[PDB]
């Protein structure tokens, strides 16, 4: 058996590098300390300061385009009218029966 | 809608002309800005929709998914920064290009007024994910996973295409608006039964359904962290969005045809929750938990009531965020220990306390603790199911119990107990990882303040 | 107008350039013999072009700048290690032999291209033919395995079946003991460690397998140590004999056009030196391959095509 | 051979095809096929070796048999109607003989056996010419007489061709046999839409020719005829492997690539005729083609295979010959899906 | 620590005359590197 | 349709079948092709002469010419194949396999 | 986990498909390159086409 | 729609004279912009394959690719529009000349049509 027991010429598997060794205060972004610090700063400013706060405030104050207040005011005036006029509040038929032509069965 | 699509396209030239050491910073900044821009589609109407043009329209079902899709890209970049550090500049730029292409395809998929355009983009998303899994995955099984993830999908998607073109030959249009307004009942016929199956199975395989869920643990365990994040957060929700869109033309045949899928989902959620109890792999456990949650979403869509649809929307958003966070936590452990086995690295609360707090919050939100939006969706679906049949409460309660059990089991196994003695390479958690967890979790607890934003068009 | 079918169609024919002086010659001999001096004298006297023997960095001399590259980026082998530890565990011996054969093939293609393009003859040391003799010795001394020689034979067949052999084969016959005396008088510490068995195997596989095989398709001039000193008689012998037994008299314009398209395109010359047959001595892992290729690309004038490298000093890039 | 002779032979092949496509007389169409056959053989036998001679002999035998059957059909049709113009067949027996002859010329199943044999025997340039240019004439003749063809027989042969291509490509490690089986499957896709729309046949032919040209030129550039030989290409020219992978994705019909355009349209067309089952089987069978394309993509660019030491020498040299139309072919075979309605140009 | 890449035993799966070797096709030999056979 | 035409067509079918068995002798394959063209010539000539279609008296000649040219090419190919093996046996062409 | 997810759900859809396609490929591609058999098959399909579609 | 035999069709004419009655595509047509983009991608791939600086190797070559793609795309768009115009013209003429095959259906409102109601329960 003259074989070297080696299937091929391969690089050895390297050991994983620690970012805290060559740079304490490493922030875990990049091995260049300046790029690391500025990547931290941009992530924090555009993620927490801009999107997370201003976007939440923007969503909180979105105008009532779903028409909830409008619907409640319409219902309030409608109830006020129907209570006064003795009408039976909501009706069972959603559409006026006089504008529906039913088919005669005559069976 | 182009005010979102064009900046996403401009992300590519900006990425490729960036400096060798400026790709991550620029990509993250501009992705966050695009998310902020997309956040203004949440202003929806109680009327029809936001019909921008003949090609793209917005809905209160589409808008939360679009916002989540935009928000996911910066987090994916932050998560991918670490394990791609020793990589060449060209290949890092190619990875970022794959991520940007996937975002663009998803954004166009979710608006997509046409069913054929929706199908084309829905299948276009399949390519970048496949490349990401089979190229930047660590294990030898990634290739196999990719094969599964591909063919399963196409096995369901080719019949759909046929059905789609068939429909346009009879209806004359595949526009969602005309399809909805001109819908006519579907007769109880063999031809209509097979048309129903062709329309459903494509979205059913992607949820995934309990019977057809085998590709998912493979794909998630084999994919890199960003691939897992996008698979669990957005790609699983394409099936739910498609089913909600397409079930409008399948009535009243859904009443009869839904029974096998309802039984498969209600039993397979119990099955996968119990599977999570005996799992030696974190990623596999999180994948099976995702299968259970999507089984509940399938039940919601098949029941097809207003409360079902609201709960399905809420649960899809909540699960996307929670599962992405869980995968990120498991990946932070893996990048230290290189094992991905749950029993190996133990007692990490003593060594990494803030990350233990993140683990606790993620487990609590996966457990559906009120008033989280996870429980809002869960409870709405459960109430709709109870109205559908009062006996479903048994299976729902069992699922809740088993879910609490495996969530706290995963927390206790990894964080509590005694540290493993021979593991001495556990470094303090980085600012990048803590910020990643915070950017996952704060949006959930903010969304619980305004739930109507994620309750869909039937709110 | 780079040579191609259009040039052949318009005017370019290589038969008119031949003036009975082309007559490619290849000199041989043992490891430590005066074959190089005799070859240089032949080249000077006949007015031909001399090709110094191909080494580890012969390809480096014809590409980019002529400066040799690093050993890890060019060859990944060394003769000094072969001398020091001929039975090395990393397979340096057969890696060296295969890289040297590829260099010989490249140099033979270059010589054929020069002869077919200019008509001037060339003189060479050890060619792709008689390169195997070292291989044979390495097999008998136990330095390489039988799979190594089988892979060498496959590559040699599929590569050397495409070229015209030299008209004249010149051999300098020097016995082993006087070669060894020359070796010790040389002074090279690594050269000192050659055994007499290795040189004997080289010579024996040399005059017991290479002389008759070239006798049937080439014209061989055997010379001893004393009678190789005088190049005048060698030149006279070369001029007197006429070659009419090999493949050369049967060549014509279209065969020459085929061969001239062959000898250009060094990538298509070197095509079969990397056939996917996996010997541990020569196969390289994916990770090391990626790292070494990336290191090679980062060389000063190697990222782009020769005229498109700004760092070396190429200008007007945006208009080329 | 002499470059002038090679140019003359190529122009004779092209003139035979053009004579087939411009003539209205059956005898002139037969003469064009004969001229094309006659000038095709030396092109296949350009690189002289026993494999190429065997391939040329097989090709000549099959094509001469097809020509004899074509003349037989012409004579029967003349017997039952004194007509020489290419239009109607005028006889059920003459139409069957004609369809068989044209299927043998195209390589449709069950007459597919010669395609892998000849493609493996000949070089890459000869295979490029064989699999691209040699389909124009039989398909043009088929497009002219499509209203005569029995849809049952044509659809049977098309489905057989798709099935055979899919199953036969799964077992291949040689790239030329993979190309041959891909060609067989694409011929099956083309001929399944002739009874309904010849415009879709022509569109499929154009897309297939573009993809095949790009694929063959990439294979010639990275001069590999074997899967393992192609596995070494990344260590010299990774961009070529990336372009090859995207081209293979396009060839598999994956959207949003160009190769999705024909099948989609074809399926679409076949649904207008209340044909549902056959397009479904066609797509499910094309999944096999996609599978072996994915296997090649795994072997080529998505993973990095072991290399050899001598490859370093190849790092120092550049291609002497470059292909002018390769970038255009790659872009056209990859990114023309947005331009689909341009098919109304009746290409 | 290192992404897996194919080794020799993985690459040798794709070096046969055909995929999926069988008893009948076991004796089949891959074609010569140059498409030329010995004239015998 | 007379019986003579059917006899000629059946001769054509027999020649085609003979070309299809391939017992051996690619030489016999060329013979079968030549028998096929002979039947084609005969039947085309009969049809054209019967109907007094004066101009198509051209095409049998043409057909003849072209077919013979083909035969020449085929013969050449045969020789080269034999030049490799020393015989024209059909089973010798087994180097390339599907 | 083992009986259903790792075995039977795997056996039914993906494993059966792989086995069927593998056998079909091995059957179809395995031709010894003998044109005798090819042209015999050609004659059989010619007669079947004549006797089946008219 | 096989228009190959449509009467009064000049055999090898790319654009007939009557096609001049149609509005030409605008130079800023999105399809023309996409054809120019395809030419740009071809230039980039040409630079990449030849191992040249991809973005800034040959500006004349990339300009020529873009220009040729735009030229052919303009003429192709014209022919496409003309063919669709012919299809619509023929369809409308056929409907006009065959009134018995395309009848005017009676106008019915939903208040007088009975559709079956299927409760969701
Ligand atoms: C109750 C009201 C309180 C009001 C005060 C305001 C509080 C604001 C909190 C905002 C959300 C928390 C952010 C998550 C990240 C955690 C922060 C962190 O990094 O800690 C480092 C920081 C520094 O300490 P350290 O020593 O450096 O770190 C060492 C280790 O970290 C070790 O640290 P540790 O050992 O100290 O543990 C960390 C701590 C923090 O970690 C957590 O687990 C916090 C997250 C808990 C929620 C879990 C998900 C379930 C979904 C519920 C959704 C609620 C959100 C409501 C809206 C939120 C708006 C964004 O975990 C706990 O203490 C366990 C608490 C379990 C809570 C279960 C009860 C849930 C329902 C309560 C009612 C809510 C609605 C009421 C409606 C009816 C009445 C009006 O420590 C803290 O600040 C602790 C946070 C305070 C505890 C939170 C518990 C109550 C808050 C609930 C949410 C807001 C309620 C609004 C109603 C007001 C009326
Ligand atoms: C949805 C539609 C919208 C999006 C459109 C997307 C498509 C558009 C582009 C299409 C293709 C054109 C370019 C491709 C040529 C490739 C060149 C290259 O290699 O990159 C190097 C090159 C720089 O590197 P270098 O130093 O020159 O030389 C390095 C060597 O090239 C080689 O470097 P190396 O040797 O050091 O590294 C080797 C590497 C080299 O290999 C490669 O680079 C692969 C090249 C991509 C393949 C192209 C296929 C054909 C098109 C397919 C499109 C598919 C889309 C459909 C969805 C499916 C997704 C796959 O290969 C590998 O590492 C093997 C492993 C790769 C993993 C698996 C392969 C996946 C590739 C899929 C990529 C798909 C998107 C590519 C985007 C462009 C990438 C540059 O990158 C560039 O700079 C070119 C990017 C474009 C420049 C944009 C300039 C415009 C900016 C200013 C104007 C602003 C615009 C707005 C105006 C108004 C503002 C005021
Ligand atoms: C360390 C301990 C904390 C220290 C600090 C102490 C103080 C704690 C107090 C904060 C928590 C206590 C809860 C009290 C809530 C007060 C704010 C609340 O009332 O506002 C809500 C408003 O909150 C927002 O609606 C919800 C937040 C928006 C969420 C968007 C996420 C950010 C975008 C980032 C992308 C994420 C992608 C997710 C996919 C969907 C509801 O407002 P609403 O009653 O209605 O009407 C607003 C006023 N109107 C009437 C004029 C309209
Ligand atoms: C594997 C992992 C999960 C994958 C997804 C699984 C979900 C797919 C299940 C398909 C849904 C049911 C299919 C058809 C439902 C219709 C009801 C019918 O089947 O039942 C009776 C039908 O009777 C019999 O069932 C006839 C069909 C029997 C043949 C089917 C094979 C039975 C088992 C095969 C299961 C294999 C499924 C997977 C195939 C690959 C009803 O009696 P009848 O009143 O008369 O018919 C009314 C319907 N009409 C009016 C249209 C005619
Ligand atoms: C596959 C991608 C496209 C590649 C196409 C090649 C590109 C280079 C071609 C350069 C221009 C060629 C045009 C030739 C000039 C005049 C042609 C004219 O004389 O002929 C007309 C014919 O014009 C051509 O047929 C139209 C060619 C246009 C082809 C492009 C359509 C491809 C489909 C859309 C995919 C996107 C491709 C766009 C990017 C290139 C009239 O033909 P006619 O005698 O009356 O009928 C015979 C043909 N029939 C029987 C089918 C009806
Ligand atoms: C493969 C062959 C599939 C056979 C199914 C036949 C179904 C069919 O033909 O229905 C056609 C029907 C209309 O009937 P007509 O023929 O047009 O007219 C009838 C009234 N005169 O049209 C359609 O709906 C076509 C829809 C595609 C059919 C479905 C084909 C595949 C089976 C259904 C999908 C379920 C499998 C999905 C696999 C999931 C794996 C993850
Ligand atoms: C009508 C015909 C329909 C054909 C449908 C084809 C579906 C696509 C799958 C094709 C796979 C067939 C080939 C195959 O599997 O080969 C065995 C192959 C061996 O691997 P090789 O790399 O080729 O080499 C091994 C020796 N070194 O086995 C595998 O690796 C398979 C791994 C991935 C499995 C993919 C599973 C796909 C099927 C999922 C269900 C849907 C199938 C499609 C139809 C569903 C019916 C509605
Ligand atoms: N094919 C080969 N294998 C191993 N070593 C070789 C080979 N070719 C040349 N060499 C080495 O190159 C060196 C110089 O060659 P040599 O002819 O012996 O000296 P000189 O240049 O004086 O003629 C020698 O040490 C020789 O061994």
């Amino acid at each position: 058996p003259p074989e070297p027991t080696i299937r091929l010429q391969e690089d050895p598997d390297p050991e994983d590098e620690n970012l805290y060794e060559k740079n304490p205060d490493s922030h875990g972004y990049d091995k260049d300390p300046i790029v690391d610090l500025w990547n931290m700063r941009v992530v924090f400013f555009f993620g927490f300061s801009i999107v997370l706060v201003l976007g939440s405030t923007f969503v909180a104050y979105l105008p009532d385009y779903r028409m909830q207040e409008w619907a409640r005011r319409e219902a309030e005036r409608l109830v006020k009218y129907r209570e006064a006029n003795g009408l039976p509040l909501m009706e069972s038929n959603c559409f006026d029966p006089n504008k529906i032509q039913l088919p005669e069965d005559e069976d | 809608m182009l005010k979102i699509i064009i900046p996403t396209t401009m992300l590519l030239p900006m990425t490729w002309m960036s400096k060798h050491n400026m790709i991550w910073i620029n990509a993250t900044v501009h992705s966050l800005l695009i998310s902020l821009i997309s956040l203004s589609l949440l202003n929806q109407l109680g009327e029809n929709s936001l019909n921008f043009s003949l090609t793209f329209f917005s809905d209160s079902l589409s808008a939360p998914l679009l916002v989540l899709t935009t928000w996911l890209l910066p987090l994916m970049l932050m998560a991918s920064q670490s394990h791609l550090s020793k990589e060449t500049t060209t290949r890092k730029k190619l990875y970022i290009t794959m991520l940007i292409l996937l975002q663009l395809f998803l954004i166009m998929t979710f608006t997509a007024t046409e069913l054929i355009l929706f199908y084309i983009l829905f299948e276009a998303t399949l390519v970048p994910t496949l490349i990401i899994i089979t190229r930047w995955g660590n294990q030898t099984e990634r290739l196999n996973a990719g094969l599964y993830f591909l063919f399963y999908t196409l096995a369901g998607s080719l019949p759909l295409l046929v059905a789609l073109v068939y429909i346009q030959n009879t209806t004359g249009s595949l526009n969602f608006l005309i399809i909805h307004y001109w819908s006519h009942p579907l007769s109880n016929s063999w031809s209509n039964i097979f048309m129903w199956l062709a329309c459903i199975m494509a979205f059913m395989v992607k949820m995934p359904l309990y019977g057809l869920h085998l590709w998912l643990p493979k794909a998630h365990v084999e994919a890199p962290i960003a691939g897992s994040m996008v698979l669990a957060a957005v790609l699983l929700k394409l099936g739910g969005y498609g089913m909600m869109r397409i079930t409008t033309i399948l009535n009243p045949l859904t009443n009869y045809m839904a029974y096998p899928f309802l039984m498969l989902s209600m039993w397979g959620m119990i099955m996968t929750s119990s599977i999570c109890l005996r799992q030696t792999d974190l990623k596999s456990l999180i994948a099976y938990s995702s299968v259970s949650h999507m089984a509940l979403v399938i039940v919601a869509i098949m029941i097809q009531t207003p409360w079902s649809f609201m709960g399905a929307t809420a649960l899809m958003i909540a699960h996307g965020l929670t599962s992405s966070m869980l995968f990120c936590l498991a990946n932070t452990n893996y990048e230290r220990v290189h094992s991905r086995t749950m029993i190996l690295a133990r007692g990490l609360q003593t060594l990494l306390p803030l990350m233990a707090t993140w683990w606790l919050v993620a487990s609590l939100t996966n457990l559906a603790l009120p008033p989280s939006i996870n429980l809002i969706g869960e409870l709405f679906i459960i109430t709709a199911s109870f109205s559908w049949s009062n006996i479903t409460i048994i299976l729902m309660g069992m699922n809740m119990m088993i879910t609490a059990l495996y969530s706290l089991y995963m927390l206790i196994t990894t964080q509590r107990g005694k540290y493993t003695h021979h593991i001495n390479n556990i470094k303090p958690s980085f600012t990048r990882e803590n910020a990643l967890m915070a950017l996952h979790i704060l949006p959930l607890l903010l969304l619980t303040l305004n739930p109507k934003m994620i309750l869909g068009p039937l709110y | 107008l780079q040579y191609g079918p259009l040039a052949f169609v318009l005017g370019e024919r290589t038969t008119r350039k031949l003036t009975e002086t082309s007559k490619v010659i290849t000199v041989d001999g043992n490891i430590c013999s005066g074959k190089g001096r005799l070859a240089r004298e032949i080249a000077e006297k006949l007015g031909l072009r001399h090709f110094p023997e191909a080494g580890i960095h012969y390809a480096d001399s014809t590409t980019g700048d002529g400066k040799p590259l690093d050993v890890q980026l060019s060859g990944n082998c060394s003769l000094e290690k072969f001398y020091d530890d001929p039975k090395s565990n990393d397979g340096n011996s057969y890696r060296l032999q295969s890289w040297l054969y590829a260099s010989r093939l490249l140099q033979y293609a270059d010589a054929l291209e020069h002869l077919l393009s200019t008509g001037q003859g060339v003189v060479l040391e050890r060619s792709i033919y008689s390169d195997f003799v070292f291989l044979e010795a390495m097999y008998r001394q136990g330095f390489i395995r039988k799979q190594c020689v089988e892979h060498y034979n496959e590559v040699k067949k599929v590569t050397a079946c495409e070229y015209l052999p030299p008209h004249v084969v010149v051999y300098v016959d020097v016995p082993v003991p006087e070669i060894q005396s020359r070796i010790q008088k040389k002074g090279n510490p690594h050269e000192m460690k050659i055994t007499a068995a290795y040189l004997q195997d080289i010579e024996n596989a040399y005059k017991k397998t290479f002389l008759p095989e070239m006798s049937e398709k080439c014209e061989v001039l055997q010379y001893s140590a004393r009678e190789a000193e005088d190049a005048e008689k060698v030149v006279e012998d070369i001029e007197y004999l006429k070659c009419d037994k090999g493949p050369w008299p049967d060549q014509d314009d279209r065969t020459f056009h085929r061969l001239r398209m062959l000898v250009q395109n060094k990538l298509e010359v070197l095509n079969y030196t990397t056939i996917p047959v996996y010997l541990p001595e020569i196969t390289i892992g994916a990770h090391q391959s990626d790292r070494v290729f990336q290191k090679f690309t980062e060389l000063p004038g190697r990222k782009y095509s020769p005229g498109y490298n700004e760092d070396v000093g190429d200008k007007w890039i945006w208009l080329k | 051979m002499n470059p002038i002779i090679y140019t003359t032979l190529i122009m004779t092949v092209m003139s035979g095809t053009m004579l087939v496509m411009i003539s209205s007389h059956w005898l002139l169409i037969w003469i064009g096929f004969e001229m094309n056959l006659l000038a095709m053989i030396p092109v296949l036998m350009k690189n002289f070796n026993p494999r190429a001679t065997e391939a040329a002999t097989k090709y000549f035998l099959t094509q001469a048999t097809a020509s004899m059957m074509l003349m037989m059909a012409i004579i029967i049709n003349l017997l039952y109607s004194g007509q020489w113009t290419i239009t109607k067949m005028f006889n059920p027996v003459a139409m069957t003989m004609m369809t068989m002859a044209l299927a043998m010329k195209l390589g449709l199943s069950p007459f597919h056996f010669w395609v892998p044999e000849v493609t493996q025997g000949i070089s890459l340039q000869a295979g490029l010419l064989l699999l691209t240019w040699q389909k124009l004439a039989p398909l043009s003749v088929l497009c002219q007489i499509s209203q005569s063809i029995n849809p049952n027989l044509m659809l049977t042969m098309a489905m057989l061709s798709i099935l055979i291509g899919g199953w036969g490509g799964l077992n291949q490690t040689q790239l030329r046999k993979i190309m041959a089986y891909s060609s067989i499957a694409h011929m099956g896709w083309m001929t399944a839409v002739l009874p309904y729309n010849t415009t879709m046949t022509i569109l499929n032919l154009l897309i297939y020719i573009t993809m095949t040209l790009a694929m063959f030129m990439l294979l010639i550039h990275s001069s590999a005829t074997t899967t393992l030989s192609l596995s070494h290409t990344w260590n010299k020219m990774p961009v070529i492997t990336s372009l090859m992978m995207v081209t293979l994705l396009s060839m598999g019909g994956l959207p949003p690539l160009s190769g999705f355009m024909p099948k989609w349209m074809i399926i679409q067309e076949m649904t207008k005729n209340e044909s549902i089952i056959m397009p479904t089987l066609m797509a499910m069978t094309a999944l096999l083609n996609l599978y072996f394309y994915m296997r090649l993509a795994y072997s080529s660019s998505l993973t990095m295979f072991p290399s050899t030491n001598n490859m370093k020498m190849k790092w120092q040299f550049e291609h002497t010959k470059q292909m002018k139309l390769l970038p255009t072919m790659i872009v056209l075979s990859t990114l023309v899906l947005p331009m689909t309605p341009a098919l109304s140009s009746l290409n | 620590a290192r992404q897996w890449q194919p080794d020799v035993e993985w690459a040798e799966q794709f070096g046969g005359a055909v995929m999926y070797p069988t008893k009948e096709t076991a004796h089949w030999k891959p074609p010569p590197w140059n498409d030329v056979d010995p004239p015998k | 349709m007379p019986l003579v035409y059917m006899n000629i067509i059946m001769a054509f079918a027999i020649a085609l079948a003979g070309l299809l068995m391939y017992r051996s002798h690619l030489m016999s394959s060329l013979l079968c092709l030549e028998g096929m063209m002979l039947s084609l010539f005969i039947m085309s000539t009969l049809i054209i002469l019967n109907t007094h279609f004066t101009l198509a008296n051209m095409m049998p000649i043409i057909l003849l010419v072209f077919a013979a040219c083909e035969a020449a090419l085929g013969l050449s190919l045969l020789v080269m194949v034999s030049n490799t093996y020393g015989t024209d046996y059909v089973q010798n062409l087994n180097l390339l396999q599907c | 986990s083992s009986l259903l997810d790792l075995i039977w759900l795997e056996t039914i859809l993906p494993k059966t498909t792989s086995f069927i396609q593998m056998k079909m490929s091995i059957m179809v591609s395995n031709q010894k390159g003998l044109i005798k058999l090819y042209f015999l098959s050609f004659l059989i399909t010619i007669m079947i086409s004549m006797t089946l579609f008219n | 729609t096989m228009m190959s035999g449509r009467p009064g069709r000049v055999p090898l004419q790319f654009l007939p004279n009557e096609a001049r009655s149609l509005p030409p595509p605008k130079l800023t047509d999105p399809r023309l912009v996409y054809m120019g983009f395809l030419g740009y991608c071809s230039g980039l791939i040409d630079n990449a394959i030849r191992r040249r600086p991809v973005v800034s190797a040959g500006l004349h070559r990339q300009l020529l690719y873009v220009t040729s793609f735009v030229f052919f795309g303009y003429y192709l768009l014209k022919r496409q529009d003309y063919m669709y115009a012919l299809r619509d013209h023929d369809m409308f003429a056929y409907v006009k000349s065959h009134p018995e095959d395309f009848p005017e259906k009676d106008k019915k409102t939903y208040g007088e049509i009975l559709e079956e109601f299927h409760p969701v329960r």
